[PDB]
RNA sequence: GGAU
């Protein structure tokens, strides 16, 4: 490799050493609150005074911020330089700073954060070294003027190349360009890891989830034509929903519901994946709003199935999990509302499961069928098993009434199924 | 346009 | 080292350039090849060369 | 009278001086007229200002000529509201455009040089 | 749709839509309410056609006022899609205008359709 | 290091293939179509005129072609040789349409009907046993020529007998119905305006009972429905929304001319209905003041050919005005396929289209006398 | 799936490469318990897929081999993320390889007088160029057509070098094919001309003049057609043989041309004057 | 080319069995050499193909690409029995001597069968 | 009855669903500010429905 | 799909 390229690496390593006067102004002129000329006029102590008060306000909003007073916003931190710090001690700074950005995550709209984050920029040059963590955190405020100030002062990493246009630009980045960054498979893994920490740390908030949800769903749309890439999106994006569903937070769970539905409509998937998808949806289904979204997501997935076994009965484990989280009355209420989405395929599997595993709920089968019109073939499948029930299960009033219901509706088809089966 | 004299062609 | 029918060839990993080839063809096709520093052990039928 | 007018006039109703002078002198005509001071036009930028002016004026006629010729109009402004949403959607996608080409993520062609590494010796086993 | 009056019957719509399709080929057709409005301002329109089903119908209720003032014939058809269909465009057209041309090759039936529309009014 | 919430994570680990295999799936993909070209049918023996009509034999592996050359060239389509079985030149009879016919009851009966711009029509039982139909029994005024004719099955309910019928297009909204074998004028049907196109739909009644319905459309968009089991009486009238200058009409999802049945029980109703126009829009209707489900707009010329797949999943629509004016539509998604046809796809001025009863083969004729064959790998 | 090979990365990354008879190579990060990436169809399944895959000791380079007569090397580039690089692992990229025909070659020819390259055709429908030196460089001729699956296996081939670098200098015949295709050795790509027998026959014999200006095509029906390499335009047609012509040669002098056919006659022609100098009949 | 993909006389030479393609489906038919039979066995699957034709002394053994051997009775016009190998690979050839029946797969594995007992006797591969 | 009849019946039973195109969710960003995310999922459903 |  050329001496220039090998030399270029050297410059990156000591980009922040502040070697001569000229380098010092560029490093010190960086500011998120003030302009370049005033920033160079400032001194660290004055910066510490403002940042110290800002954190105190932040501490009142959230007690967790007070801990950084002991480590990052301490008076002795004024005399701390990163260039003079050894390898092991540097990661410890990297751990502390990375934690701090996460607590800044839900508060940048507040003014004091910018004053507090200024000290880290001016003292610790996070915009130079911890570049990626700062962008990934601030990413949903891309209309906000703070974000524009970030781009002007910061050197974009290779993955954030799309934003170079809006660096020192009067217009903010457009929502379209943000799709393009997410379209890159590599970046998805970056945002993947970043999101995983927040789930583990319970630091996620709605605006993150709203923007986070709003983007991947578009990546599905932008890759809709190209099936091969859509396949490459399955390992990474579904794995997100796994972590989001595992989270206790209802917002995280419902966020995953938005994610899951669009892929299934976008792509036909194996039933086993969809079967696996249900258990996670139902395993950590606690919040009220989560069930309503889940009970919509559940049926939409079943609508996507277009293969043999489309309306086959759910497995034993799945059936007991579903009814536990959704009593029969609840799904009856679901079928009561006139604005119900199309859910015939899910019900047909649901009714067949009831007959297979429980004898008591057959009288609900009669009620369920009346509420919803099932497909022609789907009705026939219901005939087929119920015929087996009569031969095996002892003839019940609800059992014959189910027959009588079908005697009233489309009498001929009952004979065909009887003809084919006995 | 098509301009065969204009050929009878629908405008999208 | 790669087996080629009754003979073997040695390629440089850095450039995939041929370095050596077996002086003679073995009486039987080689079944296994083991390389250890400057020596390569070739097995064919009941004889290991 | 304004309702009777077409959308073409409504956008350029306030720049007759520049209009008729431009028409007679073979020069470009006004594209904003009186409508330049509308909030939506202010939101637009560059050449998109001309676009939204045309789009807004067409809907301005739509909202207006409902108001003028309605026998039993409800004093709610609903048609204007849906008309407003359409223009806002038009503005959003129009502004969502980037004339400047996106830069691609650079993936340079680099070179790997093999390096010798220490390996455990099996003679010690034997 | 009481406002749209007079409304052409099924048979009368035939000849009108036929002429409109012809006028499209010979570049004697002006499509769109405002573009129809301009013809009336310039007095270059044989007659103006509108669609009855358009919602809100008030978007076109100005053309009768222009047409009456300028003594220009006008008439309504039941469907806007069919109007834009005959015009030869992929979008619905709720109103269109036939430009005045005494040298046109399709002049006669335009007057014939015009004469009937006189009778309808 | 050495229901359960982590189920979904495990299944992703198991496989790196997540797209469901379309082999098990029986519904064709919405946007991607798997098509491979085969050898031409006429390559063994070329035609000297345009392929006016194409028709697959219901059961036997035979393809029939007709054109102004005045010959019934039939080919044994196998996809690799496609040799000629026989040819029948008919002097002074330009061929505008031809079709196979098999009696719904007597499967042994096989016949071919061919007609043109003449006041006579020829039938061919299967030297050649050829016979000419030229008597209308007093209705000669209503008809000028037999160039446009379709063959359907009529059940006489009062006797339960079933037989074929020949349908014709009259001068002024008239439809003449003739006996397939005896050629007898059975009934006549009328609509207002100029008749442009008609088709046939069958509605099963009970075991062994079905009714045949004639669907007729005017250029404007009025659609008439006639019950031929009840003396051709009107049963329903409706208009094609946004319809003007209608050109063609067809049904799909059940039995039809392209997908005939072999016995009574096989009779099925068509769940689809599409209507063409000179401009090129096609309004699709779900037969199950109607409103179209979709309004296709891809082609910009007159609809000259419109045909449904035997299963009713694909709509094949074509126009003869310009070259390569052929599109395939997925159903019920109503989305046009993109991968095929391509710029390099050889189609020319499409003039004839044919769907095989089974096997998913496509035959497309052009002005140049070339019938190009394709296979749908999905079937 | 069926495992055929295994290998671990010893470059400091807890990575395992698993090879499968299906021809797919998968990489798994043991520490993170995730699949890094999958390489599909690197080696033909029909021939055992990946017979052997080994990480080089202490490098990010992995060597992959199979029964399809091909050896490939794949390298894992450094992460483009300044941090969390272990998450951001770049997919392995093709570095270099050596390979040849997957089936026994059907025809061979010497590329140059210096004898540094060989042209070889096999039943695998591929035309290859093999070096005769220690470099062992091997390339497959590009079949991407010029604008004015693999082609059928080559049944005949001729090469000249008089006008190399100026236009097409190779002619070949394809089985069950009624025209011949041109190849250009300098560009290592298909030529822009195709020669047809013009007599509804398959190509059975191909030859070129020493000057490199005339191409000779032998049909199965006994006709000989003459084309120009640079213009690909038919010039003359000779029709003496009634059966297939199996051999066609023009002397280096470009005066006397010789032909032979399955009918057993040998035709002697004056290329300059286009006259039948003589005809000789042999027993077989 | 010829429409007849494969053909075979009977040992007496009096009856010829031929396999041909109808649309995408292969059909097997038999005709009397000395002198019309319109009855053809039809392969319901397009992918299925007939690889081998062998008469028996009135049955014909049919080798499939599916990896199984069929015994077909011309009189009944149906497959009486199907000998299925463990592997799914296409059969490349078939030969018969009385009860002894030998087939080979694309894996180059020899197989032996018995018509009387309807059983796979042995399977082996020779280097 | 035959299996192909069952297959065609199942085919007929299938009904259309609106597909997701290029510009289906771009407007989500316009109305992403100060919106309850339940309503966001509901809007996603409405556009998907 | 094609040129580039």
């Amino acid at each position: 490799s050329s001496l220039s390229d090998q030399l270029a690496q050297v410059a990156s390593n000591n980009a922040t050493v502040a070697l001569d006067r000229k380098r010092r102004q560029k490093l010190h002129s960086a500011s998120l609150i003030y302009n370049s000329k005033t920033a160079a006029t400032q001194d660290y102590d004055f910066i510490f005074e403002n940042a110290s008060k800002a954190l105190e306000e932040l501490s009142q909003i959230e007690p967790k911020f007070a801990i950084f007073s002991r480590t990052l916003f301490s008076e002795s931190s004024i005399s701390l330089d990163r260039n003079v710090q050894t390898k092991e001690e540097i990661k410890d700074l990297d751990n502390a700073i990375n934690a701090y950005l996460l607590l800044a995550s839900s508060k940048w709209y507040l003014a004091p954060t910018l004053h507090a984050t200024e000290w880290l920029v001016r003292r610790f040059q996070i915009h130079v070294k911890n570049t990626e963590m700062l962008l990934l955190s601030t990413l949903n405020y891309y209309q906000t003027p703070v974000f524009k100030r970030i781009l002007s002062i910061i050197k974009l990493p290779p993955l954030f190349n799309c934003l170079s246009n809006f660096v020192r630009s009067e217009k903010p980045p457009t929502a379209l360009t943000m799709i393009k960054l997410f379209n890159d498979m590599d970046f998805l893994k970056l945002y993947t890891s970043y999101l995983d920490q927040c789930i583990k740390h319970n630091a996620t908030y709605t605006n993150q989830l709203l923007f986070t949800t709003c983007c991947f769903i578009n990546v599905v749309a932008f890759n809709s034509n190209n099936d091969e890439k859509l396949n490459q999106l399955v390992p990474i994006l579904l794995e997100i929903s796994a972590k989001l569903l595992a989270s206790k937070s209802k917002d995280c769970q419902i966020a995953a519901h938005t994610i899951l539905v669009v892929f299934a409509t976008a792509l036909p998937l194996k039933k086993t994946i969809i079967l696996a998808a249900m258990e996670t949806i139902l395993s950590n289904l606690d919040a009220k709003e989560a069930k309503h979204s889940a009970l919509l997501t559940i049926c939409k997935l079943f609508q996507t199935l277009k293969g043999q076994g489309n309306v086959d009965q759910l497995p034993s484990k799945i059936f007991k999990l579903f009814d536990s989280k959704f009593d029969t009355v609840s799904i009856l209420t679901f079928l009561d509302k006139e604005d119900k989405p199309v859910c015939d395929k899910f019900i047909t599997s649901y009714t067949r499961s009831i007959a297979r595993y429980d004898r008591s709920k057959l009288n609900i089968i009669l009620s369920l069928l009346k509420k919803i019109r099932l497909e022609r073939y789907e009705v026939r499948l219901i005939i087929t098993d119920l015929i087996y029930l009569s031969e095996i299960l002892e003839d019940k009033s609800q059992l014959v009434e189910l027959f009588e219901y079908f005697i009233s509706i489309n009498e001929d088809l009952v004979l065909k199924c009887l003809k084919s089966l006995g | 346009g098509s301009k065969k004299k204009w050929k009878k062609q629908r405008k999208r | 080292v790669t087996c080629v029918g009754k003979t073997f060839q040695i390629y440089d990993a850095n450039t995939l350039h041929l370095l050596f080839v077996s002086e003679k063809e073995t009486p039987s096709s080689i079944v296994a090849l083991s390389a250890h520093f400057h020596y390569v052990y070739a097995a064919y039928e009941n004889k290991v060369g | 009278s304004l309702a009777k007018s077409p959308a073409s006039t409504i956008q350029i109703l306030g720049a007759e001086k520049a209009l008729f002078r431009a028409l007679k002198t073979k020069h470009d005509t006004p594209k904003y007229g009186l409508l330049y001071h509308a909030s939506l036009v202010g939101q637009a930028t560059g050449k998109n200002k001309g676009k939204i002016a045309r789009v807004l004026a067409a809907k301005a006629a739509v909202s207006l000529r409902y108001d003028a010729l309605a026998e039993d109009r409800d004093d709610s402004g609903d048609i204007g509201l849906e008309s407003r949403a359409k223009v806002e959607n038009r503005l959003s996608q129009l502004e969502g455009r980037d004339l400047r080409t996106t830069p691609k993520v650079v993936r340079e062609a680099k070179k790997v040089e093999m390096t010798e590494a220490r390996a455990y010796n099996a003679d010690a086993d034997t | 749709n009481p406002k749209a009056f007079p409304l052409a019957d099924a048979a009368l719509t035939q000849q009108i839509l036929d002429v409109v399709q012809q006028a499209a080929n010979l570049r004697q057709l002006k499509k769109g309410a405002n573009e129809a409005t301009k013809t009336l301002n310039r007095g270059i329109s044989e007659f103006i056609i509108m669609a009855a089903d358009c919602e809100p119908i008030e978007i076109l209720l100005h053309l009768p006022l222009l047409c009456e003032d300028k003594n220009v014939p006008y008439v309504f058809v039941p469907s806007r899609v069919a109007l834009g269909r005959a015009c030869g465009v992929s979008r619905p057209v709720i109103a269109a205008s036939i430009t005045t041309n005494d040298a046109s090759a399709i002049k006669t039936q335009i007057y014939a359709v015009k004469d009937k529309i006189e009778t309808l009014l | 290091d050495e229901g359960d919430i982590n189920a979904l994570t495990k299944i992703l680990s198991t496989t790196y293939n997540y797209k469901d295999t379309l082999s098990n799936s029986k519904l064709l993909p919405p946007k991607k179509l798997d098509i491979v070209r085969l050898k031409d049918a006429n390559a063994s023996h070329p035609s000297h005129s345009a392929i006016q009509s194409l028709s697959f034999h219901p059961s036997k592996p035979l393809l029939l072609t007709g054109g102004y050359d005045k010959t019934l060239r039939i080919y044994h389509i196998d996809g690799k040789t496609n040799h000629l079985v026989t040819s029948l030149h008919l002097v002074g009879s330009p061929i505008q349409t031809c079709t196979f016919y098999t009696s719904l009851s007597n499967q042994n009966q096989q016949n071919i009907f061919t007609a043109g711009r003449r006041r006579y029509m020829h039938s061919w039982d299967l030297t050649a046993k050829i016979e000419k139909f030229s008597r209308l029994y007093g209705h000669e005024s209503t008809q000028r020529s037999f160039e446009n004719f379709k063959v359907a099955h009529l059940q006489n309910s009062q006797t339960n007998s079933v037989h074929g019928i020949v349908l014709l297009q009259g001068n002024n909204g008239w439809i003449n119905i003739l006996h397939s074998t005896s050629g007898l004028w059975l009934m006549g049907c009328k609509i207002e305006g100029v008749i442009t196109d008609f088709c046939i739909d069958y509605q099963p009644i009970s075991r062994g009972k079905f009714r045949t319905i004639l669907i007729a459309v005017n250029a404007y968009g009025e659609v008439w429905e006639f019950d031929l089991n009840k003396n051709g009486h009107v049963i329903r009238r409706w208009k094609d929304q946004g319809g003007v200058g209608i050109t063609k009409i067809q049904v799909g999802g059940g039995t039809t001319t392209t997908c005939p049945a072999l016995q009574i029980s096989k009779i099925k109703q068509n769940r689809w209905l599409a209507v063409g126009s000179e401009s090129g829009f096609v309004n699709l209707y779900d037969r199950n003041t109607p409103t179209p489900v979709a309004a296709l707009d891809q082609l910009t010329t007159t609809i000259s050919n419109l045909q449904f797949s035997p299963d009713g999943q694909i709509l094949c629509m074509a126009s003869r005005a310009v070259k390569d004016a052929l599109r395939l539509v997925h159903l019920p998604s109503c989305s046009v396929f993109s991968n095929w046809p391509t710029s390099g796809t050889p189609l020319g001025k499409v003039t004839s289209v044919a769907f095989s009863p089974s096997g998913g083969l496509l035959a497309v004729g052009n002005e140049q006398g070339k019938v190009r064959l394709w296979k749908l790998n999905h079937y | 799936s069926r495992i055929s090979s295994l290998s671990f990365r010893t470059d400091g990354s807890s990575h395992l490469s698993v090879g499968t008879s299906s021809g797919d190579l998968i990489f798994y990060d043991l520490d993170r318990r995730s699949r890094i990436h999958v390489l599909k169809n690197i080696h033909r399944e029909s021939y055992g897929g990946v017979t052997q895959a080994t990480f080089l000791n202490g490098q990010p380079i992995i060597v992959t081999s199979g029964g399809d007569n091909s050896l490939k090397e794949y390298v894992f580039d450094p992460s483009l993320s300044q941090g969390s690089g272990d998450v951001v692992v770049q997919p392995p990229r093709y570095l270099r390889s050596r390979g040849g025909h997957s089936q026994p070659p059907s025809y061979i020819a010497f590329a140059d007088s210096q004898s540094h390259f060989m042209l070889s055709a096999s039943k695998d429908r591929s035309l290859w160029s093999f070096s005769l030196r220690k470099d062992a460089q091997s390339q497959e001729m590009s079949q991407r057509l010029h604008k004015k699956s693999k082609f059928p296996e080559i049944v005949a081939l001729a090469i000249e070098n008089a006008r190399i670098g100026e236009w097409e200098n190779i002619i070949t015949a394809h089985k069950d094919e009624k025209f011949a295709r041109t190849w250009d050795m300098r560009n290592k790509r298909v030529g822009r001309w195709t020669f047809d027998t013009t007599d509804d026959g398959f190509v059975k014999s191909v030859a070129m003049s020493q000057c490199g200006n005339f191409g000779f095509i032998g049909s199965s029906n006994g006709s000989i057609t003459i084309y120009n390499m640079q213009s690909g335009i038919l010039r003359k047609k000779y029709k003496l043989h009634k059966r297939a012509v199996t051999g066609i040669s023009l002397d280096g002098m470009n005066r006397k041309m010789v032909s032979c056919g399955l009918d057993g006659i040998v035709g002697f022609y004056d290329f300059n004057k286009s006259t039948l100098l003589g005809k000789l009949k042999l027993d077989a | 080319d010829s429409p007849v993909l494969q053909s075979a006389y009977d040992p007496s030479g009096q009856y010829l069995c031929y396999v041909t393609v109808a649309l995408d489906k292969q059909r097997v038919g038999v005709q009397p050499t000395q002198r019309w039979n319109e009855n053809f066995l039809y392969l319901e699957d397009s992918k299925l193909k007939v690889t081998c034709l062998k008469w028996v002394n009135v049955a014909i053994i049919l080798g499939m690409n599916n990896g199984e051997i069929w015994l077909y009775s011309v009189l009944a016009n149906e497959v009486t029995y199907k000998f299925t190998t463990g592997n799914s690979y296409e059969i490349k050839d078939i030969d018969l001597m009385g009860n002894q029946l030998w087939c080979i797969d694309s894996s180059d594995a020899f197989y032996q069968f018995d018509l009387l007992q309807f059983k796979l006797l042995q399977h082996f591969r020779i280097n | 009855e035959d299996e192909e009849d069952i297959a065609l019946e199942f085919i007929n039973g299938e009904k259309k669903d609106k597909l997701v195109n290029m510009n289906s969710f771009t407007s989500m960003f316009d109305n992403i500010q100060n919106v309850q995310m339940d309503t966001f999922f509901d809007r996603v459903m409405k556009v998907l429905t």
